[PDB]
C-alpha cells in the first residue's frame, strides 16, 4: 500500500533508534571520564546505553525477550557495510556530520 | 575530523524531534517479523481467485 514489505513505521523508528544509538555510544565515556557525570542532554539515551551493554555479548539474538537489544545489534551492521552508497539510515547521518 | 561527533547526533535528535520521548517501542530485525532491508516478495493472491 504505502510502500514495500521492507519500508513501514518500524524504519522510521530505526532511523529514531540509530540516533539515540549513536548518542549511547558517545555518551557512555563522559561518565568513565571522571566517574561522576550522570547527567545529560538526552535522558532517553539511557535505554539505548543499558541495550548496548548488552547486545555488545549476547549471542540469544532470533529469541533474545530483549527486543531493543536485536534491533539494536542489526542496524551497525547494515550501516558499516552500506556507507558505499546514498540510504534511509547512511544518508541522513552522513549529512549530520557538516554540523561540527 | 574523520568521524561523528555527540553534538552532530544532537544536531540531528533536533532533525528528527527526538527530544518528544517518552518511552521506546519495539521491533524485532532478528527475526522474519521486520526484515528492514529485504523486497516485496510477499505480493500473492488467495487460493479462491483460481
Ligand atoms: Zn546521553
Ligand atoms: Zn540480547
Ligand atoms: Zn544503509
Amino acid at each position: 500500500a504505502t510502500g514495500p514489505t521492507a519500508d513501514p513505521e518500524k524504519r522510521k523508528l530505526i532511523q529514531q533508534q540509530l540516533v539515540l544509538l549513536l548518542h549511547a555510544h558517545k555518551c557512555q565515556r563522559r561518565e568513565q571520564a571522571n566517574g561522576e557525570v550522570r547527567a545529560c542532554s538526552l535522558p532517553h539515551c539511557r535505554t539505548m546505553k543499558n541495550v548496548l551493554n548488552h547486545m555488545t555479548h549476547c549471542q540469544a539474538g532470533k529469541a533474545c525477550q530483549v527486543a531493543h537489544c536485536a534491533s539494536s545489534r542489526q542496524i551497525i551492521s547494515h550501516w558499516k557495510n552500506c556507507t558505499r552508497h546514498d540510504c534511509p539510515v547512511c544518508l541522513p547521518l552522513k549529512n549530520a556530520s557538516d554540523k561540527r | 575530523t574523520d568521524f561523528i561527533d555527540e553534538e552532530v547526533l544532537m544536531s540531528l535528535v533536533i532533525e528528527m524531534g527526538l527530544d518528544r520521548i517518552k518511552e521506546l517501542p519495539e521491533l524485532w530485525l532478528g527475526q522474519n517479523e521486520f526484515d528492514f532491508m529485504t523486497d516485496f516478495v510477499c505480493k500473492q493472491q488467495p487460493s479462491r481467485v483460481s
